[PDB]
DNA sequence: ATCAATATCCACCTGCAGATTCTACCAAAAGTGTATTTGGAAACTGCTCCATCAAAAGGCATGTTCAGCTGAATTCAGCTGAACATGCCTTTTGATGGAGCAGTTTCCAAATACACTTTTGGTAGAATCTGCAGGTGGATATTGATG
DNA sequence: CATCAATATCCACCTGCAGATTCTACCAAAAGTGTATTTGGAAACTGCTCCATCAAAAGGCATGTTCAGCTGAATTCAGCTGAACATGCCTTTTGATGGAGCAGTTTCCAAATACACTTTTGGTAGAATCTGCAGGTGGATATTGAT
């Protein structure tokens, strides 16, 4: 059986991913979690199609700045594999946790 | 004859320094605060003024609206600080708007 | 006869505010109970973050309100640190804290 | 409307290494996702409040793309292409 | 020569052992060594502390007044050709200072009065072309023939130079004394000047002086302020305080005019007089301070009796006084003060005069009333301090039932109906008939000047005080007023400015005890001199 | 008969730039050269993220700008990307960026 | 309905001029449109906090200008200022 | 006979209580001012300062500094370290985005 | 005028050198760092060069901007501000 | 060193939603011309306050030694990467009641625009008060080292 | 692991001073009230766009499982580079002091609104033609892993 070593479909993922831009969230369950959300902070309310597109955009774009500076982390500490630490430190550098 | 006309350049500036001492003796009548004290205080009120207000005009131009009232200010209040201070700002606000209509 | 301020049990100027926020530019009209609202919560966060301070001062055996307890009063407490997250202070220096790895043994 | 409940699951672990991939990142440990929902979590509880704050002051009852764009904006997250 | 030099050692001595500050005058100025080849551009006298102990050991000195100009003209060419933010300056100031301790008890120890070098303030020219203008000081000027002398919008220079002082000769030993310290005037004793080392040595005594303060003539109201003040004194018994002498030394009629504003106004109506007539009297104070006169109060008041016509009748103004804090003790001197002008007070409603005009206008910086050069420690006291001086003073003379009451003049026209500007007095030389015309003028470009004169009496309304002397039904019967005083013609103080100018020209400052005294003998004898004719 | 965009010689349009900052409640003055510099400058970044998204383009074999082009081009220059460090470009993707510790 | 302005024929003319042959979609367009709004609000609002710091009650050219001397970076911030410079020099030109 | 010496890092934890306690500038007033000055004169020259201005911009110089090294600190930590290299300093302002 | 001492002081052209060694030392401290690299040092200089730019010449224009000469702790408030750096106590 | 199993690159062609090209309206801009108002150019100037220099002193720059920090080499438990089977749930196309978003009228309470009287805050100068920065004396862990 | 001993420092107490606090008086700038004028958006009604909901089919990854490659983590040990410290001096700070420019005063002219006409034209409803690339086909070409 032909098998591929580990790492190698991981990176071809890296180039197909980097170089198209269509979402990578599904668009139903995100729109479930931020029914989900609003419906925790007020009842009632409702959501127009462009301001879902607009919400799922920017989170897929601040996760994948969070994912590169977790890999710069990573790297930073020797390391190919991230772990939840690396976001913690990102996120303590970056200011948006302390 | 004229006297004690200092050349008519008697320097003048604004501050929020003898009303914040007044809160003070609210909160602590006995103690005092330095210059360098009461000038980041003048700082830090002047900073939120100017925070609070952008705010306030940037919310008013969203809705086309030409009047500024404490209905966007409270929104921006409860934008701007975090939840417990800007539920406290809020109610302080509503009782000072209610004593002053009663007024 | 009464101040605005004082109408509205208040200790910073109405009016200057009202002033202010004619000359700021921020909108064509203004209302009237805007600058009471303002300094309402003006009022609010400066008693707040006094009130930090003079615990810090007394904290510290003062009773001199000085820089070093303003930014004991705002790091301290972490609603202020977020809401001053992107403001330094003058002569406030930093909190205690030294890391777990630093220590001995 | 219904109570939707338990929806941080939708945001499932290939969709996770899919934004990792994006992101540059070839390995991911085990305890990444549930980490990384998390953080998307509080990102949502960081915009929609706001946008919600925005909809609540305009006496309107639905969400608009202004609404979301403009409190992206005041959180320093400028975004392009929704007015 | 050797007892000189065995005199002059310990001064240089404690010079040179000043360290570091006096290294740089141990040799010649080396000026390219230095870096500073413009040295003999600016300093015409090259010299140095080496070449003062050669020409004191080599037999060059015959007197020590010789060294101190050398060691004083090396202060001078340090402090002129550096700049005082140099280093070179501030040792030399140091070295001065050390110089100014050490000299004096070893000048003294040869008979000298003193080993100080003293010069005078500048002395301020005046005008020609003008005849009413002066020359600044440092400014640039115009003169010509050292006589006639112009200002700038009227040989270019500017005047920064300072005046020495004269020397007098000893008739017998043949030392040279500073006038002002020994305090020798030609005129009181021709037959020459003695030195108190040769009069002690042959147990002799000076003579006698005839032109004294004590012995000026006696007039009642000077003998009465003199014997309150000694009476004073003798009262509060102090171990420093001594005899305290007032002489009534001018005393002239002259007449006081309508300015042509409120001539035209008031006086072609037949409404004024067109002019008023007074009494204008000029009076010092003195005291014996280690055996000499000294002169510390004087003052200029105009006094308008029973025949002047109103609003002026029966009423005294003081229109300048001055004085000169050198009096023993100091405590009591303020007191002394008031002591005379309560007399003053007094005096007057003795006469039959009920109302005193009090103008409390400090004298400007740099401006003098009637004593020149002021002592430069001596402060100016500012409006609201003079006015409280002024209350206490009227406090203190009301406690003594002298005084009815005073007031502010804003009070005093309120009181006294005043309805219009011809019922507030009309003194000479005071700010109100100015600021009178001024109004005038102001109303010529637009009861209006009823209104203005009211705005600039309550505008300065603390400035002016009103003192009722007589008060009640008693001041409507009075007899007419006579003055026992005979007049004293004397040009000399026919008002401030003649002494002023001649203490200005003949350099007779009041800045230290010794020149106030050398003034106040100068005074003294040209006073007796002019009494003379 | 001369329009004020046109009196300048720019395409942007001078009026509606005018009519918005006194809409924006900047100032209660504006002064008349303001709008023309500030068209001018809007119509110079126009020009330059344009001609940088069309360069992409023309890079990928496309003729027509679409969202990743503009992303590409704002990424690729310096000082844009100085621009807008924060700023997302919508549908733009990231830039094709892999390190050399996770290459083989 | 409500009028709701933009830049379209204006960024159109621009691409013109740089690119003849070259087209944008719709999604590059709002972008596109964001952008030039973004700089016009971040340059207005910057031009009038240097007005309300000098105590100035008016806008003029050099306020703009400055402001997009301290926003637009280096070799972008010249080229805007002398193209504008050369607009207002222009404008008052004729 | 033995002078007594402390380990290496007792007085470094000292001076970093000390240092965290007080308030007091670090920078040497003169050398930081001629700094400015002729980073100044680089881009408009014979400009003048005032005191003031120069204090405030040592403060903040100060306070950005600190709070860099405590992100290089924090990195060189995650990195089983307890000494900063280059590195962490150019990762602290990479997740900073200054760079 | 003589003198008597004078240096030189050849300092102005290698003036980020004149960050001395304990106060970057200092300066970490108090940033709670407890081991210093030999490479810090000029690095953090340069990192503080960099800053001067950031801040200054924004400063320096607006100095510029109201017709000064000297640059003022109000032209500096604004500078730091428009960096997200806002400094209280030097309004 | 060669070779088989896959993913990559790429030319080509077809159907179509999106990009591009005319026709006509038009009201919201956009432009021009007086009357009006005014932020600011311009000159002279008082007054801050900024550049410059010398002494006191408070540290800063260098050489030594080594305990400890950092970094290289080795090994492995297991975890996550690669592959695959099963299928589910998201995606796409279609339709629909209706809550709700939004355009138009009316018009009043709220806003603005001075005139004016009231008071209130900003600054100068005097003089009393005081929190605290260090300085001196123990003296309190404490840590390095001795044992 | 228990404790002689040098050392930095918290505290117990002090005492002098720059800075904070108290009080009086002056005075221009706000500030509240009044009267007239103006208008922003609330309510009231209603046209209408898209938001939410339901239905049906299908395949693309979502989910789960299995095998193992290599990677973080642990361990050990050696070159060595900064920490602590003694030694020398030297760069800094502060006080004092000329004058370069920051503001205060006064004039007035080029320049920016207010507003009533008059003209251009950027959205934009509508229909028709053009067109770049989404998507599937097929076969040439690196890529990879271990035969």
């Amino acid at each position: 059986p032909h098998r591929y070593r580990p790492g190698t479909v991981a990176l071809r993922e890296i180039r197909r991913y980097q170089k198209s831009t269509e979402l990578l969230i599904r668009k139903l369950p995100f729109q479930r979690l931020v029914r989900e959300i609003a419906q925790d902070f007020k009842t009632d309310l409702r959501f127009q199609s462009s301001a879902v597109m607009a919400l799922q955009e920017a989170c897929e774009a601040y996760l994948v700045g969070l994912f590169e500076d977790t890999n710069l982390c990573a790297i930073h500490a020797k390391r190919v594999t991230i772990m939840p630490k690396d976001i913690q430190l990102a996120r303590r550098i970056r200011g948006e946790r302390a | 004859q004229k006297k004690d006309g200092k050349k008519r350049k008697r320097s003048r500036k604004e501050s929020y320094s003898i009303y914040v001492y007044k809160v003070l003796k609210q909160v602590h009548p006995d103690t005092g605060i330095s210059s360098k004290a009461m000038g980041i205080m003048n700082s830090f009120v002047n900073d939120i003024f100017e925070r609070i207000a952008g705010e306030a005009s940037r919310l008013a131009h969203y809705n086309k609206r030409s009047t500024i009232t404490s209905r966007e200010i409270q929104t921006a209040v409860r934008l701007l600080l975090p939840g417990e201070l800007a539920k406290h700002a809020v109610s302080e606000g509503t009782k000072a708007v209610t004593k002053y209509t009663s007024a | 006869a009464k101040t605005r301020s004082s109408r509205a049990g208040l200790q910073f100027p109405v009016g200057r505010v009202h002033r202010l926020l004619r000359k700021g530019n921020y909108s064509e009209r203004v209302g009237a109970g805007a600058p009471v609202y303002l300094a309402a919560v003006l009022e609010y966060l400066t008693a707040e973050i006094l009130e930090l301070a003079g615990n810090a001062a007394r904290d510290n055996k003062k009773t001199r309100i000085i820089p070093r307890h303003l930014q004991l009063a705002i790091r301290n407490d972490e609603e202020l640190n977020k809401l001053l997250g992107r403001v330094t202070i003058a002569q406030g220096g930093v909190l205690p804290n030294i890391q777990a790895v630093l220590l001995p043994k | 409307r219904k109570v939707l409940r338990d929806n941080i699951q939708g945001i499932t672990k290939p969709a996770i290494r899919r934004l990792a991939r994006r992101g540059g990142v070839k390995r991911i440990s085990g305890l990444i996702y549930e980490e990384t929902r998390g953080v998307l979590k509080v990102f949502l509880e960081n915009v929609i409040r706001d946008a919600v704050t925005y909809t609540e002051h305009a006496k309107r009852k639905t969400v608009t793309a202004m609404d979301v764009v403009y409190a992206l904006k005041r959180q320093g997250r400028t975004l392009y292409g929704f007015g | 020569p050797e007892e000189l030099r065995q005199a002059l050692m310990p001064t240089l001595e404690a010079l040179y052992r000043q360290d570091p500050e006096s290294l740089p005058f141990r040799q010649p100025v080396d000026p390219q060594l230095l870096g500073i080849p413009d040295y003999f551009d600016i300093v015409k006298s090259p010299m140095d502390l080496s070449t003062i102990k050669r020409k004191l050991d080599t037999g060059q000195y015959q007197e020590p007044w010789q060294y101190v100009d050398d060691i004083w003209l090396m202060f001078n060419n340090a402090w002129l050709y550096n700049r005082k933010t140099s280093r070179v300056y501030k040792y030399c100031s140091k070295l001065s200072e050390v110089f100014e301790q050490e000299i004096d008890p070893v000048m003294q120890s040869l008979g000298y009065c003193c080993g100080r070098k003293l010069e005078f303030s500048p002395q301020t020219l005046c005008c020609y072309g003008k005849q009413l203008c002066t020359i600044p000081r440092d400014a640039t000027y115009y003169s010509y023939q050292n006589r006639y002398h112009f200002c700038e919008k009227c040989s270019k220079r500017k005047n920064d130079t300072l005046d020495p002082e004269l020397f007098v000769e000893c008739t017998e030993c043949g030392r040279k004394m500073h006038q002002i310290c020994v305090l020798h005037h030609e005129i009181i004793w021709p037959a020459g000047f003695v030195c108190d080392g040769c009069l002690k040595k042959s147990a002799r005594t000076r003579k006698e002086n005839k032109f004294s303060a004590k012995r000026l003539p006696s007039t009642r109201l000077g003998t009465f302020l003199e014997n309150r003040v000694n009476d004073f004194l003798r009262r509060q018994n102090h171990p420093e305080s001594g005899e305290v002498t007032v002489r009534v030394v001018h005393a002239s009629d002259k007449t006081v005019e309508v300015k042509p504003g409120m001539k035209a106004r008031f006086v072609d109506s037949g409404e004024m007089a067109e002019s008023f007539p007074y009494r204008t009297k000029a009076l010092f104070a003195f005291e014996e301070i280690d055996g000499v006169d000294l002169c510390f109060f004087g003052m200029h008041v105009q006094e308008y009796g029973s025949d002047c016509p109103p609003p002026n009748q029966r009423r005294v103004y003081i229109s300048y006084l001055d004085s000169v804090h050198f009096f023993r003790p100091k405590c009591l001197r303020t007191a002394v003060y008031h002591e005379i002008l309560i007399g003053y007070l007094e005096y007057v409603k003795k006469l039959g005069y009920t109302t005193g005009h009090i103008w409390a206008c400090p004298p400007s910086e740099g401006d003098d009333y009637i004593f020149h050069c002021h002592p430069p420690d001596q402060k100016i006291p500012k409006p609201k301090r003079l006015q409280e001086w002024y209350k206490k003073m009227l406090d203190k003379a009301v406690s003594e039932r002298i005084v009815h009451d005073y007031k502010d003049i804003f009070k005093q026209a309120t009181e006294d109906r005043l309805t219009s500007a011809k019922e507030l007095p009309y003194f000479e030389g005071d700010f109100w008939p100015n600021v009178l015309e001024e109004s005038i003028k102001e109303l010529e470009q637009e009861n209006d000047l009823s209104q203005k004169l009211y705005a600039t009496m309550e505008k300065h309304k603390e400035v002016f005080f009103v003192i009722r002397l007589i008060a009640g039904p008693a001041a409507n019967s009075l007899p007419p007023i006579v003055d026992p005083d005979p007049l004293i013609p004397c040009d000399l103080m026919d008002g401030r400015d003649a002494f002023l100018t001649l203490a200005r020209d003949k350099h007779l400052e009041f800045s230290s005890l010794r020149r106030a005294q050398w003034s106040t003998m100068c005074m003294l004898v040209e006073l007796h001199t002019q009494s003379q004719d």
